[PDB]
């Protein structure tokens, strides 16, 4: 029903389906088009150093690519900046500029993912929008092989950054609470500017072998009403636990800040029965993303 | 472990 | 996570902001104000706009004067004169057909079940801009939440089809069979479950009594929450029947989630009804993975 | 049972 449904209000993107071409190398995935450059993740070439070295070639690849017509684009200015291809437009105004987030892995709240598809249906290749959320360039959009390029927006329409990696799973640390959590997999954004929430961000795509999660995806602010809620229902003045930190990276200066008191102990001595059981209709998970949306 |  | 986000692939529609324009009608004891849906042509506004009873709708009204005093309704957009009328809608044709672009249109919109947009022309505090929102929709009942306003958001299937305006809500539903005026297993609900209510532009909304809707009130009756008839069988054979051996029809499927023998067997999804029926309160309060139960009917389980 |  209305009662667990976040209902997020995102602005309306008048974006053609060019902004988002798919680009194939005969594998393949979508361009970006941002703002008179299109940006293509370096991994089309391939997934480890010496395949994608030797097959883009110093830029000598490009060429057989499909969908990347010198007539649109500017090939030999083709600059390989970090882990993205960076090539201008011809026209640089020849698809509509965007808005761009100025911190991208510093937003935490709903998102969008723009995503070009060919529908089988109206015959004829659109842009599609999905619905989720982010915290610091980790988002809960499902994407399949082939979905790197897709575009996250903040719900003003502010470019975050592009889709570029996954996992079915991940491990949790700081060991923590989560550590035992009987999956939950991972999607993960890039910046224009190489920016990516990973260790060892110059090489994610070719040496990254795990990835690595404190918590499930969460807001601090929901995450404190919703423990607040299970703890201590007429939100007494309790202290700070330092628990908030290891196990939802949740600071003290934070926890005073918006006044949601926890009793953690009782948490921890209900974990099972509060991570597994409904909040109105509303999933923890949902909960510590949203909200109570009461 | 994957790109996307 | 992702596993339990449904992800919907909605297609993007090129819509300027003003195909949703906010209509207001102020006078000197109320303000009403709701928005009109401009599709192929013409401007549609739910008659309520002037009144919640006939008599002081008519009043307000006054066989198409009342236009002259609603803003955001300019001679220059709307050729007034020509207003019509039709049920609880309120159709005037642009001037100019082609200053709004037009809009597919889903042929038959109560039948449809799963996904939609919601469409909201909203002032973004620097301009007027149109907002979407993601949802689900069981004949012509969705869970997208709206205020006291939203009267005239439009709302599309996932191919980007028209099927029809927001017109009505509810804090809460009864819920019960009526094709058989019995209970069923939903009727003692504990939560408050909404409604959020739609109407076509050919007037058709799945509520008792429709020709006049908007003048009366009655409580909203539900056989079950929101869902999916796929979704639901799936979700049903994963808690009850993992292996999913053939099992026979549960004639309670049809009381408690209007799912037919014809639709069980087609499907193929077995379900141990007794099972779920005696672990009810479990399987609805507990997560399937994290997937809550409602979502699950809805959506499926998202593997 | 409201209008909105």
């Amino acid at each position: 029903s209305a009662a667990s449904n976040p209902s997020i209000s995102h602005i309306v993107l008048e974006m053609p389906v060019a902004i988002n071409p798919l680009i194939k190398y005969t594998s393949s995935l979508r361009g970006a088009v941002v703002n008179g450059y299109i940006y293509i993740q370096r991994h089309l070439f391939g997934s480890k150093k010496q395949e994608f070295e030797a097959c883009y070639n110093n830029g000598k690849g490009l060429l057989n690519c499909k969908n990347l017509e010198r007539s649109k684009y500017d090939i030999d200015s083709a600059e390989l900046i970090g882990t993205l291809i960076r090539i201008p437009l011809h026209d640089k105004h020849s698809i509509p500029h965007i808005s761009i987030h100025p911190d991208p892995l510093s937003y935490n709240g709903p998102v969008t993912l723009y995503l070009s598809r060919y529908d089988t249906e109206l015959n004829k290749d659109v842009l599609c929008v999905h619905t989720g959320f982010m915290s610091e360039g980790h988002h809960d959009i499902k994407t399949v092989f082939g979905d790197c390029g897709g575009m996250l927006f903040d719900p003003k329409g502010r470019l975050l950054g592009l889709h570029c990696a996954g996992s079915d799973d991940v491990v949790f640390m700081d060991s923590n609470i989560w550590t035992s959590y009987k999956q939950h997999p991972s999607e993960i954004m890039i910046t224009l500017n190489n920016e990516i929430n990973l260790p060892n961000p110059a090489n994610y795509d070719f040496e990254t072998t795990k990835v690595v999660y404190q918590h499930p995806l969460r807001n601090v602010c929901a995450t404190l009403e919703t423990l607040q809620h299970l703890t201590n229902k007429t939100n007494a003045k309790l202290p700070y636990d330092s628990r908030l930190l290891s196990d939802f990276n949740i600071t003290a200066e934070q926890y005073n800040q918006y006044g949601y008191y926890i009793d953690y102990n009782n948490f921890v001595n209900n974990f099972n029965r509060y991570t597994t059981t409904t909040i109105g209709t509303k999933s923890f998970e949902t909960c510590i993303k949203y909200g109570l949306m009461d | 472990y994957y790109n996307q």
